[PDB]
């Protein structure tokens, strides 16, 4: 709201756009390693400890 | 002829209109004097 701007002097667009930027970079991480992590490896992919 | 005939004929005649107020009158404001102001955006 329009208050929220004027009268929170904490409140900004600055922090907003802070958010933006951090969760996308955060999306990046997720969409591009999520395959790997989420995977069901068979095993033929998988080593035990050893 | 006589104007008279033809005082009918309006759209003749030129368009004079009688300037007189209309609306609302402008309104003053009477707390000044009672009333010291600040002024800060960042109230």
């Amino acid at each position: 709201t329009k208050e929220m701007k004027d009268f929170n002097q904490t409140f900004s667009v600055e922090i907003l756009n802070k958010s933006i930027g951090e969760s996308y970079n955060a999306l990046l991480n997720h969409i591009h390693l999520s395959p790997i992590i989420n995977f069901n490896y068979k095993a033929s992919n998988k080593t035990a400890f050893k | 002829m006589t104007f008279s005939s033809t005082s009918n004929l309006k759209e003749l005649l030129r368009k004079v209109v009688l300037d007189v107020e209309l609306g609302r009158e402008q309104v003053q404001l009477l707390y000044k004097p009672i009333y010291d102001s600040i002024a800060d955006s960042n109230l």
